[PDB]
């Protein structure tokens, strides 16, 4: 093939022409993300019961919608949480690979046959079914500085003039309302109602008969009296528009003809549909859009639409309302782009001066200068082709790569340029002989490269589909070097390169490059001296060898383990938890202490605190709240003290003083879906219908046991509510059907009165909004309140609630979880210092079989992952090391050989880890794909030096250690080469401090310290091995 | 500070902490926000160990919450005899009522503890004590359809 | 049926309308809401 192409240039230069363009096509269509789709699909169905406890929300909804999830395609697992917050919400997530579009509409189809089963108050409200998302694209903050809007004003403003708008936004998927629109909010007084002897019922039915829409008919409707002139429509009753028409609705006409309306029993305003909420953004009332990227969009010019949207209604915001950006992904997207461009821009420019620095001629660096872009775009085109995205994965994948791409390049120009100045020949014939030698190599190097990187595509759950990212990048990129190597490169070498006078090595030259020729010739003269003197006391080399393995397997234990690098992201949370019992009111005075602490303590580095009362990152009580602390931008803030890291340590220390809270904050992973890789996900289950409380019991029983190991097991704890305090009301039914009072308006007074009750819609300035009747809160806020609350009894009398009501104080769960429909609760914790996952999962069965009876057990999330995705490593480790071999095995037509090459993995590994384990980083994605690309480099010259060592004794009829010194001498230069080079390009990599460099850091040095180790190395055990191994199998 | 400890000791039955708590001069007057103090909770989740320590430690063997419950309706309502028993030894009024009138009597006779009824009666507890609605034990026995109680009672 | 354009638009060709957001290959959506009660809304997607 190379031969071809030396006499077709034109042809190698279409392909090349066609390779760009495709790529460069590829670049502009193709999709922008920070991370892409790694979590498996999941699908969230979301209830609403308006005053219900987690009880009453678990046994009328939860249940009844968990036993009709059945002749569902690909469902892995199922959970679901009940909560005193009135929500329901049932995650189902489904099997790697499988259409999230066929899992949500199965799901919606078989909700769609329980809604019948379902209380009316809930299928009122709706059953949300949705794809499960923890990943916005940005956090579009709305907020008013002048204090004329409360968080209710903001959020129906934004409802009505900017959701629809922002949604209808190019590449904007979902958009979520933070905060709700107004709603008609009747505030009943049971004063003024026991006074005209009125009750909840009334209200309700007086508000349903006069705000409606009644539908009438036509004048003239078919069939009609023929002759008839006139067709109109016949308009009836319609809903009600104002707080001022819902004031005069009637209910009751007195004796003295006196009228009684609505206004006269009830305060009556817009209001939010829910009160449980408060959203805060440095102090001020705010609301917000929750805004997710649209699949195959591109996310920089959807943030940039968003924006541009967001300009355009600017003029029409009323007097206050700012726009602010307390989270977005973008300015993190743009800087991971703009650090791997310059990365790539600054390897070819150092590739120039490596290539000139020895080569000496302009001619020969402009050859790689062209095939690295050439193959790079070519890569896009390849991923595209794939259906993958530009993201943190995929381009740090190609970062990864430049020094497979780099090597092709420089090893094709470095043999012509050495054959034409030993031989005389010239540039066409030399490179004829040149490619000649290594065409073979370079397609055996191509195999051995995709048996390392292919079987890593191969693992299953969230960590295979990342692995997925890197191989296929890697793969592609390194294919399409070694095409463009047997193509490309071969034709501009035959063209481009001018004659080298035979023994023209440089050394009659003047000057720094006379100096520099006749100071490396010395070198590689003192470096076959030194190999050869290596080759005469092999034994010791193979004892200096197995240390370096065992040093290798040493540091490989000692260095933690991850599957991302914590990265500050510029934002980190803040709990703040309040004991059971505590009100909105006492969480809201902490979570004003944690506001004022950040923007005073923290003032060079907090931008904004996003404090929301009763909320985690889901409907929490009253006795929960959290601070969404945006930090500014690294550039403002330098150093290691003004990181997420320390500033999280500082204030978690600072808030160890507060009394009657237990505030602490944290910074979320790189991934949500991630958590920690030596964390567990533990589902601890009733399997014998034994109760909550029993449930209570043997989860305790269990964290008990947990701590008497903490050799093994770290900070195993639940993931749940602690029950809580509880007014059990006990309606006597005996003394209800003695004094004439219907059960039914007993219940319907004291849930719509103390839990609010969703009535029936209006239509306000042309958006149909709920109407909710509820006590004003002076009337339902303690147990004194129950009795100031009347029932009309048959014969018209008024009866207080106190006559026929009992109550009692009682403990109940806030939050009830279930886990594959049975009751369950979620324990957390991770494996001691030193010490596997597996392990800690393994002690947290055994301390388990020893639970009361019928308490069962199970893995989730990332536990249930890990022991699929942990079962099939051997087997892909095993496979990639046989094809490897295999394909050496037919390169170099011998069984023997190829340990030659295969016993350089350890040169590599041994330096990733010492610098890795030096700087104090961790053993994660980004390092195992680093140690790929070292082990697949050192393996390329390894490779090439055999080749070379082997030919000379085949074909030439050299000696053993005669071709072994000769193939070592010739393959230096290039190996010096490809390796001053790439070790400089990631040198910034290593250093980097600012935005997304823990990434940076991790990619970089674990592959700095690899190459300087695997290099070094190499050039000394390469030609050892090939000896020992030639030696030991005649 | 210690109240607050000993409250989620008690309930969580942390015979150890509660211990150290004693030693430390941790409030056995300490109460939640419904004034459930240590004892009510020990009492409520059947801890006998924790009340029998709460009470030698000087805790309010008649304490109330809000609504006018003592720990001896939580003991014997939720059937815990061991504990009905060392509160009624440590001078727990069995006549006791909460604001609905309601006896420890009533309790267990609703939820039908037989042992825990005989234990109440043999430290007098008041048979025709009613409630808010005029109803003794024996009325509560007879709608449940308890029939053992029923003859007990009697 | 028995509501006008105004009242179907509102309660009904809005309310779905707003939610047509996020939806693959989208070319176009278009509707109409008639004083006879009915409401009628084509989304049209990209070829292919
Ligand atoms: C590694 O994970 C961490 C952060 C993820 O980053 C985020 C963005 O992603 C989250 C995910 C995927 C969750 O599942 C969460 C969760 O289940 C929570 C809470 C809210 O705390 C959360 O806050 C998250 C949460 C995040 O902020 N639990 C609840 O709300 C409920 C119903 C009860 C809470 C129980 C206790 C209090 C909780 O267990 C606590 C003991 C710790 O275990 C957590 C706070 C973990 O912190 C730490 C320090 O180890 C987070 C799971
Ligand atoms: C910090 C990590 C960096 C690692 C890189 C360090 C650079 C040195 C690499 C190892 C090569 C050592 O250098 C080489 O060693 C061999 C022996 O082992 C020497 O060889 C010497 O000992 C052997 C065995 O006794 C004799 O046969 C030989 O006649 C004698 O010269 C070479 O003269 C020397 O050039
Ligand atoms: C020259 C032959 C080398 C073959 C080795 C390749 C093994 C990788 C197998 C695979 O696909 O798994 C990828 C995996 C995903 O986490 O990446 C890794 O974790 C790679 C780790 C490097 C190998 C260490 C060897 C030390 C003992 C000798
Ligand atoms: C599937 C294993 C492939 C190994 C590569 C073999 C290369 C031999 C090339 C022979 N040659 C082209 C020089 O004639």
């Amino acid at each position: 093939m190379p031969n071809f192409f030396i006499d077709r240039p034109i042809f190698a230069w279409v392909i090349a022409i066609i390779i760009m363009l495709a790529g460069g096509l590829a670049i502009l269509k193709l999709p922008v993300a920070q991370y892409p789709t790694i979590a498996p699909p999941a699908v969230t169905i979301s209830a609403s019961y308006p005053g219900a406890d987690a009880k009453t929300v678990q046994d009328t909804v939860t249940q009844v919608i968990e036993q009709n999830m059945n002749g569902i395609d690909n469902l892995m697992y199922m959970s679901s949480n009940s909560d005193s917050t009135g929500t329901v919400q049932i995650t189902l997530t489904f099997e790697s690979g499988t259409d999230a579009d066929i899992a949500q509409v199965q799901v919606q189809n078989k909700l769609q046959l329980a809604m019948p089963l379902l209380p009316q108050e809930v299928q009122q409200q709706g059953v949300s079914v949705e794809k499960s998302s923890s990943s916005f694209l940005m956090v579009v903050g709305v907020i008013n500085t002048d204090g004329t809007m409360t968080q209710e004003d903001i959020s129906d403003y934004v409802a009505a003039n900017m959701k629809d708008a922002i949604s209808r936004t190019s590449g904007v998927g979902d958009v979520q309302l933070f905060g709700s629109q107004y709603a008609m909010r009747i505030w009943m007084n049971p004063n003024e109602l026991n006074k005209f002897q009125l009750t909840p019922v009334d209200v309700i039915t007086a508000i349903k008969a006069q705000n409606a829409q009644v539908a009438a008919g036509q004048l003239g409707g078919t069939p009609p009296v023929k002759g008839q002139q006139l067709n109109a429509s016949i308009i009836a009753q319609t809903r009600l528009t104002s707080t001022e028409e819902f004031g005069k609705i009637l209910l009751k006409v007195n004796q003295d003809g006196s009228r009684v309306l609505l206004r006269d029993v009830a305060k009556i305003e817009l209001g939010g549909e829910n009160y449980d909420i408060i959203a805060e953004f440095n102090g001020q009332p705010a609301s917000g859009l929750g805004i997710k990227l649209a699949t195959g969009a591109n996310a920089l010019d959807t943030a940039a639409a968003i924006r541009a949207e967001l300009a355009k209604m600017e003029p029409f915001f009323p007097s206050g309302l700012k726009i602010v950006y307390p989270y977005d992904t973008t300015p993190f997207v743009k800087i991971s782009i703009h650090e791997v461009v310059k990365t790539l821009v600054e390897a070819i420019i150092l590739v120039f001066l490596v290539m000139y620095l020895f080569l000496q001629n302009f001619r020969a660096t402009l050859i790689p200068t062209i095939a690295v872009p050439v193959v790079l775009l070519g890569t896009f085109a390849v991923l595209a082709a794939f259906g993958f995205s530009i993201n943190t994965l995929t381009m740090f994948g190609m970062v990864l790569a430049i020094g497979l791409l780099v090597d092709d390049a420089i090893v094709v120009v470095e043999n012509v340029e050495r054959v034409m100045a030993e031989e005389g020949l010239p540039p066409k014939e030399a490179t004829r002989k040149s490619m000649g030698q290594i065409q073979g190599a370079l397609v055996g190097i191509a195999m051995v490269l995709s048996a390392v990187f292919v079987p890593m595509a191969f693992f299953g759950g969230s960590t295979g589909a990342i692995y997925r990212q890197f191989s296929i990048t890697i793969v592609s990129a390194m294919a399409l070097s070694v095409l463009v190597a047997l193509i490309l490169t071969p034709a501009l070498c035959a063209t481009m390169l001018k004659p080298i006078a035979k023994g023209d090595h440089g050394e009659g030259k003047k000057g720094f490059f006379g100096w520099f020729n006749r100071m490396f010739e010395k070198s590689t003269h003192h470096y076959t001296d030194s190999v050869g003197g290596i080759l005469r006391s092999t034994g010791r080399y193979l004892v200096l060898y197995l240390i370096i393995v065992v040093g290798m397997a040493y540091l490989f234990v000692r260095l933690p383990s991850s599957f991302l690098p914590d990265e500050d992201q510029g934002v980190f949370m803040t709990m703040v938890q309040l004991p059971a019992g505590a009100t909105q009111e006492r969480t809201q005075k902490v979570l004003n202490e944690v506001t004022h602490y950040y923007l005073t303590k923290e003032k060079n580095n907090v931008e904004s605190v996003f404090a929301v009362n009763g909320f985690g990152f889901a409907p929490r009580p009253q006795n929960t709240g959290i601070a969404f602390v945006s930090l500014k931008d690294w550039a403002d803030r330098p150093g290691e003290e003004n990181k997420v890291e320390a500033i999280t340590m500082r204030a978690t220390r600072a808030f160890s003083q507060i009394k009657d809270a237990m505030v602490f904050a944290f910074n979320l992973p790189a991934i949500v879906e991630l958590g920690t890789a030596t964390g567990f996900d533990f589902e601890l289950i009733d399997q014998a219908g034994l109760g909550h409380e029993k449930l209570t019991q043997a989860r305790n029983q269990l964290l008990a046991e947990a701590a008497k190991h903490p050799d093994m097991l770290t900070s195993v704890r639940p993931n749940g509510l602690e029950d809580t305090p509880q007014f059990k009301i006990d309606i006597d039914q005996e003394k209800a059907q003695a004094l004439g009072v219907s059960i039914n308006d007993i219940n319907t007074t004291l849930g719509a009165a103390w839990g609010g009750s969703y009535v029936n819609d209006f239509i306000d300035r042309g958006r149909v909004k709920k109407v909710y009747v509820m006590s004003e809160a002076k009337y339902r806020m303690l147990p004194d309140d129950i009795g100031d609350w009347y029932v009309r009894a048959a014969d018209g009398q008024m009866v207080p609630f106190s006559a026929f009501s009992s109550s009692r104080w009682e403990y109940g769960s806030p939050r009830l979880e279930r886990y594959n429909g049975l009751p369950s609760m979620e324990i957390l914790g991770q494996a001691a210092p030193g010490k596997s996952t597996g392990e800690a999962m393994e002690l947290m069965e055994q301390l388990a079989s020893k639970l009361p009876t019928g308490v069962g057990y199970d893995w989730t999330g990332m536990s249930y992952q890990e022991r699929l995705s942990g079962n099939q490593a051997p087997s892909l480790y095993a496979i990639s090391l046989i094809v490897v071999f295999l394909c050496l095995a037919a390169l170099y037509e011998s069984w023997s050989i190829p340990f030659s090459v295969m016993l350089v993995v350890p040169l590599g590994v041994i330096g990733a880890l010492l610098a890795a384990t030096f700087r104090g980083l961790t053993n994660d994605v980004y390092f195992q794909v680093g140690l790929l690309t070292t082990i697949g480099l050192s393996a390329k010259n390894a490779i090439l030096i055999v080749e070379f060592a082997k030919d000379l004794m085949d074909k030439e009829g050299k000696g053993l250690i005669e071709a072994t010194l000769d193939a070592v001498r010739m393959r230096l230069r290039p190996i010096l080469m490809t390796s001053l080079a790439f070790i400089l390009g990631v040198m910034p990599l290593v250093i980097s401090t600012g935005a997304g460099s823990g990434a940076q850091n991790a990619v970089g040095t674990g592959v700095m310290g690899g190459m300087v180790t695997a290099t070094v190395l190499a050039i000394f055990f390469v030609p050892v091995f090939f000896v020992v191994v030639r030696r030991r199998f005649s | 500070d210690l109240g607050k400890k000993l409250l989620e000791a008690a309930r969580a039955g942390r015979d150890d902490e509660v211990r150290i708590l004693m030693a430390n001069g941790a409030d056995v007057n300490a109460a939640d926000v419904v004034g459930w103090t240590p004892l009510h909770l020990a009492a409520y989740w059947g801890h006998l160990e924790i009340v029998e320590v709460l009470l030698k430690n000087g805790a309010d063997v008649n304490a109330y919450d809000t609504l006018g419950s003592t720990p001896l309706h939580l003991a014997a309502h939720f059937g815990h005899l061991e504990i009905v028993e060392v509160l009624l030894k440590n001078g727990a009024d069995v006549n006791a009522k909460d604001d609905n009138g309601i006896t420890p009597l009533h309790l267990a006779a609703n939820r039908g503890h037989l042992e825990i009824v005989e234990v109440l009666l043999k430290y007098g507890a008041d048979v025709n004590a009613q409630d808010k609605f005029g109803k003794t034990a024996f009325d509560i026995s007879i709608n449940n359809g308890n029939e053992d109680l029923a003859e007990i009672l009697q």
